[PDB]
RNA sequence: UUUUUUUUUUUUUUUUUUUU
RNA sequence: CGAAGAACCUUACCUGGUCUUGACAUCCACGGAAGUUUUCAGAGAUGAGAAUGUGCCUUCGGGAACCGUGAGACAGGUGCUGCAUGGCUGUCGUCAGCUCGUGUUGUGAAAUGUUGGGUUAAGUCCCGCAACGAGCGCAACCCUUAUCCUUUGUUGCCAGCGGUCCGGCCGGGAACUCAAAGGAGACUGCCAGUGAUAAACUGGAGGAAGGUGGGGAUGACGUCAAGUCAUCAUGGCCCUUACGACCAGGGCUACACACGUGCUACAAUGGCGCAUACAAAGAGAAGCGACCUCGCGAGAGCAAGCGGACCUCAUAAAGUGCGUCGUAGUCCGGAUUGGAGUCUGCAACUCGACUCCAUGAAGUCGGAAUCGCUAGUAAUCGUGGAUCAGAAUGCCACGGUG
């Protein structure tokens, strides 16, 4: 395994130009069909901004802020038991994990429409009331706790 | 635990056909049936002498079967009536005639085929054959080749008695396509059931 | 339009032939094709001439298997009856059946 | 059924266009269900082994029937000699 | 006076012309607009030549032979490189460094019998 | 000595350049030998180690400068001297170059 | 020289003759 | 399972009819023209009648093409053993193999090149070492790419004009795809950093790949005492009133039980209704078959065509735009059972395979724990092929939204 090809490279979202705005989308698709599954994280971003008039897509970070860890847990029996120890995940990591919990929220959340799902989602992320910040949260109380007994 | 041809992965290169013809989409089958049956009388015809190479060419599906015989002499006989019956036999069953070309096997103890055909006479006498097996075998490499390997399998004790032997006079690179090489085979019987010989001659390195 | 389509066992043998037809047929008319390639069928052959059971000697060959296109726009005799003239060739095959 | 009963093909095999395939040519066409006249093809049936189509076939290089692959023109069995002899044209190194 | 290329990706089999002035991206008879009308990737097309002030200097003329939109707007990457590697040979340092000069060629050493991962031997620290 | 070897693709030509490399500074005063040697001179019986049996074994004559730790009864003429470095050999090497050729008659 | 992540899993019958 | 067709079916077996040169096939003996057609029996093999027929040479000798009856020789079958052996295929092994033609420290089962200093991810590669080198595995040819250079133009194909009766229609010329024959080019190649200016690892100039570029592929001794013991090619041994060969029937599928492969069906990241945008892998004269006639349609029929860009199967699914439910055991569930239809057949019915309506078994997100699947790789989105008088849900292979 000596080689350093251990990640993919991916495109900008096509407005502006952020490949976070793009793995969203590319996190979000789980049966495959991509143009309108952008079309739709496209009419997400709208029916955000239906609740302040201006460019909420820069209150994008003040939700992703929430659901960001710096921790994930990961096979280490070492000690002749379970013994975590996480290690943080490195700084090109923190929000693509964050997409992880926003998609896995979403599947069966409830509202209206999938555009809904999400951009009601991202609103309570930012008000911490967030079911992928919830998750993100768990790990805290989980393993950025057993710091303490590593 | 192999036994690995040199010869017949390789017409084209100092190793040649025993036979070649072309038949077209609808008179292969009859040609083929006919390439044993020429083959059975002539190599019974020729035993006299055996025949190192019976080459069946057939310039127009008429077939000019290439005798190198160790005695052509004794197969144009008292001067040409066997020749007549050897032109006519193998015709009589390809429907076609049969240019026959006669030849001598230049010196049997160099060549590709005729040191199996010392060893499986010897056993006509009945009589302890491992007196001249591998003198035989001394004999040829005497007048050339650089190397040479013998096995020998069947019935060659008594009542019931069946093993095989496996004989080295010199060293031999079992398979090399650029080189001088031959395998061969020869068949021998003693009353009691079969005696098959086989050989790889490495007689040299181009 | 009119296609022969010319075939020889060799590259060698219907280049030989192609060259007169594209020069004898043309002189007077019809602008005739001939190097015009089909899927030419280079394959490996395999034969047992094997002189026992033993392993290998199956020969494996190469072959050409080379097939071209003779077309002609019509069926005008005072420039195209020289390459019908040209039955003599008993060595390469056209399949002019249209 | 080795051998069985080529015999009985062969005494019927050539002349199936006389027990029907120009025998039919005007009296069986005004008997089809498209032209309707039903008391016509009640007399035409009678042939029985010899009705075309009806064929026990001749597998031949083999001796026996076991099978015959109507693609190819030999026996279940024989298959491994084409890659061999230049039989089977498209036969190398399987896809699997 | 005009400038050249063909393209192969996912499946398509298109073709590219730059041609004198006007600016204008023209496929059999009709805009870009009308042939990606929803489809995400289309400023891919015109993107390299807006640099070079395309407007009243080049003008772009396309057609298709067996659309295949998703790969298409690479096939065009490739052909559309084909025609500006003759209009100015400073750019190839430009198409290369912004990947519009790469075309699909490569797997990752990928799997034959079992094993994902295939070319590389065993490894040790002194085994 | 001459050009031929300089044949086929450059690498196969460059894998005998590095044979030669690896034979003539081992072998380099030796490069016929059509026939048997009939005597040996040695500098060291340690560092040197199989000489000295295969000449025993066969039966050649040796011609040994030793010292202190050597073991005398292996040889025919012992020259009991500075075990190594050049001053030591130099001062036996004149005469032993002269003997091998003014000798020839 | 701290080295318990469970203890156990019936018999056979494999064996291409021999003197060198 | 082997059966890629266990109801004529390549017959296991249940039955009966029959035979044991059988069904196929020779060497002499005495003889004959070969066949078309129909009637009646019989389950089939086989039985009883009736008409019409008479070839080519040609010593009228000998006979052919081709059918008899008498002889004496005389025919057969997966029956398995890997172990008489030699092809073949595997999972290991893409380890850079083990041993010898010599010599000799080990008497010999110890590899004897692994030692003793170092090095590289690397049996990498600098030495050192009592070790050579013989050479069949080696240096690698191999096919498809893909990018081009010429010759080139194809049912192709249309760059720029020439006419449009708006069909590349046919004029008209060779950009270039398409097609492809011969082939031909990328190397540490020069630049930034690295360290021993070794080592090779990153980013790049320069590209169609990069440090086997990838995808096919060759699979050496050694292969588990593993198979192909059901075509092997054949030594040792096989049943012969018999494991030999002719023939119509039948029934394999039950069910209380599993248990899993293989299926789906639980509604919106969904579909339902009309409308809009783009590909192809492959197959084809025991063929494939349009338009066009007939339509509730499976399914009838006419009939242009097509031999490999021409004929036809797909008018890939998503997707887009406007309409339509309201979270609803239903509009979806084809599990299935009322009646209604046919393409085949001696033959499918207590045995199907599928077409039209009428339906409505479970339905509602079930845990315990068999391994699917690391990248262009299982979800996701589809097509073909032969066995064969022919319905696999198998597998087999490349494509792509992902």
């Amino acid at each position: 395994r000596r080689r350093v090809i251990g990640q993919r490279k991916i495109l900008p979202d096509p407005k502006f130009g952020s490949e976070l705005l793009a793995k969203f989308v590319n996190i979000l698709m789980v049966d495959g069909k991509k143009s309108t599954a952008e079309s739709i994280v496209y009419s997400a971003l709208e029916t955000l901004a239906q609740r302040s008039g201006k460019s909420e897509l820069e209150a994008f970070e003040v939700a992703l802020e929430n659901v960001r860890p710096t921790v994930e847990v990961k096979s280490r029996r070492v000690g002749g038991s379970t013994y975590q120890v996480p290690v943080e995940v490195r700084p090109v990591r923190r929000n693509a994990l964050a997409m992880r919990w926003i998609v896995e929220a979403a599947r069966k959340r409830g509202d209206k429409s999938m555009a809904l799902r999400l951009a009601n989602e991202l609103s309570d992320a930012a008000e911490n009331k967030g079911t992928a910040v919830k998750k993100r949260e768990d790990v805290h109380r989980m393993a950025e706790a057993n710091k303490a007994f590593a | 635990g192999q036994k690995v041809h040199p010869n017949g992965i390789r017409l084209g290169i100092v190793k040649p056909w025993n036979s070649t013809w072309f038949a077209n989409t609808k008179e292969f089958a009859d040609n083929l049936d006919s390439d044993f049956k020429v083959r059975q009388y002539l190599t019974k015809e020729l035993a006299k002498a055996s025949v190192s190479r019976i080459v069946i060419e057939r310039p127009a599906k008429s077939i000019r079967v290439t005798i190198h015989t160790a005695r052509p002499g004794i197969v144009i006989g008292k001067k040409g009536e066997d020749v007549e019956k050897l032109r006519k036999v193998v015709a009589d069953i390809a429907g076609v005639p049969a240019q026959i070309n006669i030849a001598e096997v230049r010196k049997p103890e160099l060549d590709a085929k005729l040191v199996a055909d010392s060893i499986t006479s010897q056993l006509e006498r009945r009589v302890m054959f491992r007196r001249a097996m591998k003198r035989a075998v001394q004999n040829a490499m005497r007048l050339g080749a650089k190397g040479i390997k013998v096995e020998v399998s069947g019935r060659l004790g008594g009542a019931e008695i069946a093993r095989t032997e496996w004989y080295r006079e010199g060293r031999v690179p079992l398979h090399t396509l650029r080189a001088d090489i031959d395998y061969n085979t020869s068949e021998a019987h003693t009353t009691y059931g079969v005696i098959g010989v086989k050989v790889w001659i490495f007689k040299g390195e181009i | 339009r009119i296609r022969i389509r010319l075939k020889a066992f060799d590259h060698r043998l219907i280049d030989q032939a192609t060259a007169e037809i594209v020069e004898t047929a043309k002189r007077t008319g019809a602008q005739v094709r001939g190097p015009i390639p089909l899927p030419t069928r280079k394959e490996r052959f395999t034969v047992l001439i094997s002189p026992h059971v033993n392993k290998d000697a199956r020969d494996q060959y190469e072959i050409r298997t080379h097939l071209r296109l003779v077309d002609i726009v019509e069926p005008t005799e005072k420039t195209v009856d020289a390459l019908m003239r040209l039955d003599l060739a008993a060595g390469v095959d056209v399949q002019i059946s249209l | 059924a080795k051998q069985s009963m080529k015999a009985r093909e062969v005494k019927r095999v050539a002349l199936a266009d006389k027990y029907f395939a120009k025998r039919a040519e005007l009296k069986a066409i005004i008997s089809d269900v498209n032209d309707r006249w039903n008391a016509v093809l009640k007399l035409q049936t009678l042939p029985r082994d010899s009705s075309p189509s009806r064929q026990r076939n001749r597998c031949r290089q083999t001796g026996r029937p076991h099978g015959f692959l109507r693609k190819f023109g030999l026996s279940r069995i024989k298959v491994r000699e084409a890659a061999m002899r230049g039989e089977i044209p498209g036969l190398k190194k399987a896809s699997w | 006076n005009q400038y050249y290329g063909t393209g192969r990706r996912k499946s398509s089999a298109a073709r590219v012309f730059i041609k004198p002035g006007n600016g204008k991206i023209v496929i059999n008879q009709r805009s870009l607009e009308q042939y990606f009308g929803r489809e995400t990737a289309r400023m891919v097309v015109r993107q390299p030549l807006e640099l070079v002030d395309m407007v009243e200097k080049l003008d772009l003329y396309i057609t298709v032979k067996g659309g295949g939109i998703s790969g298409q707007a690479g096939a065009i990457r490739h052909g559309i490189t084909r025609a500006l590697m003759e209009y100015d040979e400073s750019l190839r340092s430009e198409l290369r460094k912004a990947g519009f000069v790469t075309r699909d060629a490569r797997q990752v050493e990928r799997k034959k019998v079992g094993l994902r991962k295939a070319r590389r031997r065993p490894q040790f620290s002194k085994r | 000595q001459d050009g031929t070897f300089d044949k086929l693709t450059k690498k196969e030509a460059l894998m005998r350049t590095r044979e030669l490399e690896k034979l003539e500074n081992s072998l380099g005063g030796i490069k016929d030998m059509g026939g048997l040697p009939d005597a040996l001179f040695v500098i060291d019986a340690d560092h040197e180690h199989i000489a000295i049996k295969e000449a025993n074994n066969l039966g050649i004559p040796v011609f040994a400068i030793v010292d202190t730790n050597s073991d005398p009864d292996g040889v025919d003429f012992v020259i009991p001297g500075n075990d190594d470095a050049i001053r030591a050999v130099t001062l036996y090497l004149g005469a032993v170059a002269a003997t091998v050729r003014e000798g020839r008659s």
